[PDB]
């Protein structure tokens, strides 16, 4: 019982090193297809922060997870900025989660005035004013709740039984780095043409010692044509100058 | 900024007190005004700054503020006090008015 | 006027056009140089006295 | 005494966390316009000021009566509110709900670090909130002029970029009860910077103040010689909007095609021509759930406002 | 109405006063609807090339310094 | 603009933008050569005068 | 101290009107004044305001049509109404506001409330 | 090709109903228009139409 | 390269390649004209000498 499709819980994950091999050790995925980055190279990347948005939808709702397929549940509940770095997971663990009469604890808000902004969780409960009558709490004609009751029966087919889905979201920022893939950090060398993989700044060149200032917040060097001519060591906090071979 | 009044319909008799209240959306400190609109003639100002008096009327009228919720108090609802009541915010340039409150015998 | 010729008034067209780097500046510089040369040409032909 | 004083050229800060040796960058961000006015609040005190885009809280007192600030939207028990408070040797931040500093029931957020008042004297604090973040930049400098902002240049450096994710619309100052400042607002502008030799900003120019500044911003330089240099264009802006859809008002049925029985087989399909009407597609939503509303031609959102032949 | 603008200035070393030329708007027709703080006046002059704001019109004649167009120049003389 | 949302309007906008840029480049490319020829003629005229 | 209005009438759509609010004991040279429109039985709605300094700030709805203007002395300000959309048929009042300063980079915020009200004039559109 | 429909079937054998629209986006003839409040006409000032 | 597999990286690589080629062509196109002008000046200098 993570959450309903509306009022979804948001989990922020940072300050760790984690591997995505463990997620393979899990229930079979209804749709491992995902939008942002190739799953193979996810294991070797560095991140600023990550987010997890886990909730429940229906089968007819699993096809609109992508930003461009809105219209049914994304209309008033959950929207994306159409960029959406990172990607989603679905594993339909509803099999051991249902009710003979119906799951009344899961709701979605369909009686909302208009479209919502991306990454929005409205929580107010106000009477729907569809019509021309001054609703004051009567809850009759032109007066509706911002909720839609429904039940789940396990005898149903696909499209009526529940399903579970979690959504990630990345940023690929450069300055702050808290989440990185598990790799064996190697000893540092210098004064010879080598490949370097400082936090993901994959490149080739020679590394020397520099006299740059690099105030504590600053940690990258830049110049014309977006070439990183200097870099701060992640571990020993030593500044290094990069020169092409 | 949106304000709502409650209750909208007031029905009492002589020698009673009012308990209509105004509910805001953002924070407007203590800047709110209570206006009396006669049925047709012109509005009249009673309470400004949510606690003060314009000195036109006696101490029968008073205004209390708590957080961002405001309440109006009338010592004795004499027969000549029968009109519409409005709460208006003044924290910003763009003034806003309430839907209105009806007083009934 | 490059930004008005390519896109009439829509702002998103301008936003897309900024992704193409500095292409308008080169055209503006070339046209201004041509205009200045044209102004100078008719001077040394006549202004000899 | 809310008198107004000139702010001269002050309020710039490092926009990005990268190092540039000697360039002339051109950014575009929220700033404090040059040669603006700011509202002195010599102190019944402590007004609840608005928070539009940012604040440039500057102070010049030494006795440290000025504790932290309070940020909120409702400033009541309905919405969360920041509670920045400076300790004797610590800094405390809370986010979740408050009533009157006295409940703090729902939620709890915390972060501690070194004070903000280590050190007449002059202090600056820039407050910005974008994409669910909270950026504050500070820099302390000594002057002895008095109750006026010095006509000098000094950039700011970031302190913390903690993420919160809260609407912010109201801003209040908090002082110690038992035992004065300036406020100016930020607007979106375009600047040009002067990283000297060590990422130290030594000069800056605002590209929307005077024509000379506009020219200095067109070509990236701080000195211009005699010329007739060109700049941006100008265009008159519209005022009103007019729409004239046709005279007719009758509503074509558009419905019997939708509710019926035994329409036709897949071959020998019946073809219905609809014209000479004004119709809305909202009534289509008032219908049975659609197996596939996905469709090819035009975006369904703007279908409601279009004109067709047939 | 639309058009372009040009800035007539002497060197930043000599001074900081400038003048503004609007490209063919016939001045009074639509001179001004921030950056437009130039009094919407102060000796507005009309020429064959556009509207010149910020310069006088001397009856004298000297050598051209900053070309403008249609036989009109500008300078930074001292009264 | 009032036919499609941005996500699949960007392709059309980009196609039009690149076409217009390609059409605009040729104008200045020809203008430079024509100006060079006119400058040669002007130099000859100055010499004759 | 009293102020009264004039200039109403029945005007066809897409016309022009010019209402006048004349005051006796309130100088218009240095004061804050405002206009309030009341549709029949639909409540009140502020539509325009002019400050002591001389700036103006109209409501979002009636923008680009109405125009408030102040007379140099003579204590009679003028509100000019341009093209009408058969909705502005309502009763108009002019009033005076207490005060509030001029936080730069924003508008005027701290106001107290109106003090003196007129009887208003009715404007109708056929 | 004769066939039958049995309600006990799953998706792919049970019937389905579909309606198809088709537009032209022509300019000269206009008979079907969306519901909007026609506003008054103005002139001699820069406006949106 | 270290973000995507080739099948949908080829489109980005191609976009960058065509942009860079378009940016590179203009350089030599302008250089040819500038060289022609300098050659004319050099011939004049040789004649004067
Ligand atoms: C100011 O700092 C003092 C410590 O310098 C804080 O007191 C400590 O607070 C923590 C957290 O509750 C306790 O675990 C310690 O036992 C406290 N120590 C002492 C000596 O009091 C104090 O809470 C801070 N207050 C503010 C307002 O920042
Ligand atoms: C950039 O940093 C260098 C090194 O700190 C600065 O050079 C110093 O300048 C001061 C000014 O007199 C000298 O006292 C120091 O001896 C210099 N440091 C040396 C020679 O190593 C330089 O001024 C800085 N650039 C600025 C501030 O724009
Ligand atoms: C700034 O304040 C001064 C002092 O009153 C005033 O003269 C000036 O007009 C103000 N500037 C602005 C832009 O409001
Ligand atoms: C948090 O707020 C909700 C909504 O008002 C309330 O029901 C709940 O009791 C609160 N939690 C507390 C007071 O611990
Ligand atoms: C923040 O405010 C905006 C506009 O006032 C609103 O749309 C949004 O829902 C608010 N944020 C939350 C989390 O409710
Ligand atoms: C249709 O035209 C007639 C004649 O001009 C006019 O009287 C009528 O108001 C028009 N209808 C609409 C809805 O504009
Ligand atoms: C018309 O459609 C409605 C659905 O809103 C349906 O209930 C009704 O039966 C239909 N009419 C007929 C004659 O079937
Ligand atoms: C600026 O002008 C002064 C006097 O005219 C001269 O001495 C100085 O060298 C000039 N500056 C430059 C950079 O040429
Ligand atoms: C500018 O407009 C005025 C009035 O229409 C006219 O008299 C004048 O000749 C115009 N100037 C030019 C250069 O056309
Ligand atoms: C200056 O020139 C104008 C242009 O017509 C002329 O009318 C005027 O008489 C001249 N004045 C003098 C003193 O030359």
């Amino acid at each position: 019982r993570f959450a309903s499709v509306y009022a979804w819980n948001r989990k922020r994950i940072s300050n760790c090193v984690a591997d995505y091999s463990v997620l393979y050790n899990f229930a079979p995925f209804f749709a491992f297809k995902c939008y942002g980055v190739s799953p193979t190279k996810l294991n070797d990347l560095c991140f600023t922060n990550v987010y997890a948005d886990s909730f429940v939808i229906r089968g007819n709702e699993v096809s609109q997870i992508a930003p461009g397929q809105t219209g049914n549940i994304a209309d008033y509940n959950y929207k994306l900025p159409d960029d959406f770095t990172g990607c989603v997971i679905a594993w339909n663990s509803n099999k051991l989660d249902s009710k003979v009469s119906g799951n009344y604890n899961y709701l979605y808000r369909l009686f909302r005035k208009s479209k919502l902004k991306p990454f929005e969780r409205d929580i107010s409960t106000e009477i729907y004013q569809a019509g021309n009558k001054p609703c004051n709490g009567v809850a009759g004609f032109n007066c509706y709740f911002p909720l839609q009751s429904y039940g789940f029966r396990p005898t149903y087919g696909v499209g009526h039984q529940p399903y579970r889905v979690v959504v990630l979201s990345f940023e690929l920022l450069h300055a702050p780095a808290t989440v990185c893939g598990p790799k064996k950090s190697t000893n540092l060398v210098k004064n010879k043409c080598v490949n370097f993989n400082f936090n993901g700044l994959t490149g080739t060149g020679v590394l020397t010692e520099s006299n740059k200032k690099f105030l504590p917040f600053q940690q990258f060097g830049r110049d014309i044509a977006d070439t990183t001519d200097a870099v701060r060591d992640p571990q020993t906090l030593e500044i290094l100058d990069i020169t092409p071979c | 900024i949106v304000m709502t009044q409650s209750p909208s319909s007031l029905s009492a008799s002589v020698g009673d007190r009012v308990t209509i209240t105004c509910r805001a959306s953002q924070s407007i400190s203590t800047y709110l005004n209570w206006y009396q609109q006669k049925p047709g003639k012109a509005p009249k100002l009673l309470i400004y700054a949510a606690s003060s008096l314009q000195s036109g009327v006696p101490s029968r009228f008073s205004g209390s503020a708590s957080g961002t919720d405001f309440t109006l108090t009338i010592s004795s609802l004499q027969p000549e006090d029968f009109a519409t009541y409005y709460c208006q915010q003044s924290f910003s340039t763009s003034f806003t008015f309430g839907p209105g409150t009806k007083v009934d015998i | 006027d490059c930004t008005m010729y390519i896109c009439g008034d829509s702002t998103e067209c301008s936003n897309l056009l900024l992704q193409y780097g500095s292409f308008c500046t080169q055209l503006k510089r070339a046209l201004t140089g041509i205009a200045v040369e044209q102004d100078k040409n008719t001077q040394e032909v006549f202004a000899q006295v | 005494t809310q008198s107004y004083t000139n702010s001269f050229t002050r309020g710039v800060y490092y926009p990005d966390k990268v190092f540039r040796s000697s360039v002339l960058h051109s950014t575009q961000d929220l700033f404090l316009p040059f040669f603006s006015n700011v509202t002195w609040f010599h102190a019944f005190d402590n007004p609840v000021l608005p928070f539009n885009d940012g604040v440039y809280f500057a102070s010049t007192e030494k006795s440290n009566i000025i504790r932290g600030w309070i940020f909120g939207t409702t400033l009541d028990s309905k919405t969360q509110s920041l509670l920045i408070v400076n300790n004797a040797t610590n800094v405390v931040i809370k986010v979740c709900e408050f009533q009157f500093c006295s409940s703090a029931n729902n939620c709890t957020f915390e972060y501690v670090s070194q004070p903000f008042l280590m050190d007449k004297n002059l202090r600056e604090f820039v407050f910005k909130n974008i994409d669910g973040y909270f950026k504050i930049y500070s820099k302390h400098t000594p002057v002895n002029l008095g109750r006026d902002l010095p006509q000098g240049f000094s950039a700011l450096e970031p302190l913390v970029d903690l993420p919160i994710g809260i609407n912010i619309t109201r801003f209040q100052t908090l002082l110690a009860l038992h035992r004065a400042y300036y406020v100016g607002y930020l607007q979106p502008r375009t600047f040009l910077l002067k990283y000297n030799e060590n990422g130290t900003i030594t000069d800056a120019v605002d590209c929307a103040l005077d024509p000379l500044s506009e020219t200095k911003c067109t070509l990236k330089s701080f000195t211009v010689e005699k010329g007739i240099y060109q700049t941006s264009n100008f265009r008159v802006q519209p005022t009103e909007s007019i729409v004239r859809f046709p005279n007719i008002t009758n509503l074509c049925p558009f419905h019997e095609v939708f509710n019926a029985t035994r329409f036709a087989s897949v071959y020998a399909w019946n073809r219905k021509r609809i014209s000479n009407c004004v119709a809305d597609y909202s009534v289509l939503y008032n219908f049975a759930p659609f197996f596939a509303f996905k469709c090819y031609g035009v975006s369904p959102t703007k279908l409601n406002d279009l004109c067709f032949t047939n | 109405s639309f058009g372009g603008v040009s800035v007539i200035t002497p060197g930043t070393n000599t001074s900081n006063q400038v003048a503004v030329l609007y490209q063919g708007v016939n001045c009074t027709e639509v001179p001004v609807a921030t950056w437009r703080v130039y009094s919407t006046g102060s000796n507005v002059f009309q020429t064959r090339a556009g509207c010149l704001i910020g310069a006088e019109y001397v009856n004298n004649s000297y050598e051209c310094d900053i070309p403008i167009g249609a036989g009109i120049c500008a300078s930074y003389q001292t009264q | 603009l009032s036919r499609l949302d941005p996500p699949e309007a960007e392709v059309q906008i980009d196609r039009l933008i690149t076409g217009r840029l390609q059409s605009l480049q040729t104008y200045v490319t020809q203008q430079l050569i024509r100006a060079a020829e006119i400058r040669a003629s002007a130099n000859l005229a100055a010499t004759k005068m | 101290v009293q102020l009264v209005e004039s200039g109403g009438g029945l005007v066809q759509p897409g016309g022009s009107l010019r209402l006048s609010c004349s005051a006796s004991g309130l100088t218009v040279s240095s004061n804050h004044m405002t206009w309030v429109r009341q549709a029949p039985g639909k409540g009140l709605e502020w539509v325009s305001v002019i400050y002591r300094g001389g700036s103006t700030y109209y409501a979002d709805s009636v923008k680009g049509r109405l125009t408030i203007s102040r007379d140099n002395s003579k204590n009679t300000l003028y509100l000019q109404m341009n093209s009408l959309r058969a909705e502005d048929t309502a009763v108009y009042y002019c009033a005076r506001a207490q005060g509030g300063w001029e936080l730069p980079g924003a508008g005027y915020y701290y106001f107290y409330g109106m003090d003196v009200w007129g009887q208003g004039t009715t404007v109708t559109v056929s």
